[PDB]
DNA sequence: ACTAGTAATAACTACTTTATCTTTTAAT
DNA sequence: ATTAAAAGATAAAGTAGTTGAGCCTGGTCATTACTAGT
């Protein structure tokens, strides 16, 4: 529903990996993982350029 | 809200008249003037709470996305009502809830 | 197909105006060039560059 | 009287630059 | 004594560089109207 601020409505996975994940928790976990992958990908190039500049 | 003209349909402007020292609404497109009885002309507030009521319409009662509660209505004491928050997108908007009944379809806060 | 048809219409317009200014009669069959449409579609699909 | 060669048809951060400004000074 | 001239401070805007290492695979590399051989 609209204006829901409960934890389960905003990305709280109360179940464990052994118990499984509900579809909403699965989608939220996928969103978090995608954000982490994007952050790592954008971080590697900047780190490499900084390292090359320092070496030079 | 500034009054508009009558023959060219243009909004009027405050002006001072000296022989009677009166404020009057005047038009520059034509020669139409009228008396102004309100010194209140300019308003600019830094912080406001106007607009929290939102655009509530009589058709808001059948919206399925709005959550439903059982709060006490002031006048009809209905057990069926919906609630939401303020429409204002201000950064410092409070989280006070707005309740709308279904039998009378009018708003009431917690105050 | 819209772009290729525009190009074909331009080419056939050039051909008919050349035929008129040379004072000759066209057979209406040698003016049309299917090769431009065929080659454009084939090249666009084969290479992936969506253009001429 | 026809044919084939054939040649021409991207944001982020930085520096630099320019014109604007204006205050300054000696001149009205 | 006071203000025209103007040299110069500098505020504002236009311009320009540059982006992590390697490795593998496959695909492409124009086009057609003018003028000379038989
Ligand atoms: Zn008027
Ligand atoms: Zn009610």
């Amino acid at each position: 529903t609209k204006d829901d601020f409960s934890p389960e409505s905003k990305g709280f996975v109360e179940n464990s990996y052994l118990r499984g994940l509900t579809p909403q928790e699965f989608f939220f976990h996928a969103m978090a993982g995608r954000e982490g992958l994007i952050d790592t990908a954008v971080k590697t190039a900047e780190t490499g350029y900084i390292q090359r500049r320092l070496v030079k | 809200s500034f009054r508009f003209c009558l023959e060219c349909n243009n909004m009027l402007y405050p002006k001072e008249d000296k022989e009677n020292q009166r404020l009057l609404y005047s038009c520059r497109n034509c020669d139409y003037t009228e008396l102004a009885e309100d010194p209140k002309v300019y308003r600019h507030e830094l912080i406001t709470n106007i607009g929290e009521t939102a655009g509530i319409v009589d058709d808001i009662g059948q919206d399925p996305t709005l959550p439903r509660s059982d709060k006490e209505c002031p006048e009809c004491h209905s057990r069926d009502c919906v609630f939401f928050q303020s429409q204002q997108r201000r950064k410092d908007t409070n989280m006070t809830l707005f309740y709308v009944c279904l039998n009378c379809k009018k708003t009431f806060r917690d105050e | 197909f819209r772009i290729l048809f525009r190009k074909l219409t331009r080419e056939i317009y050039r051909y008919m105006q050349r035929c008129i200014e040379t004072d000759r009669d066209f057979n209406l069959n040698l003016a049309v060039k299917s090769t431009t449409i065929t080659s454009g579609l084939k090249y666009s699909l084969a290479t992936g560059n969506w253009g001429e």
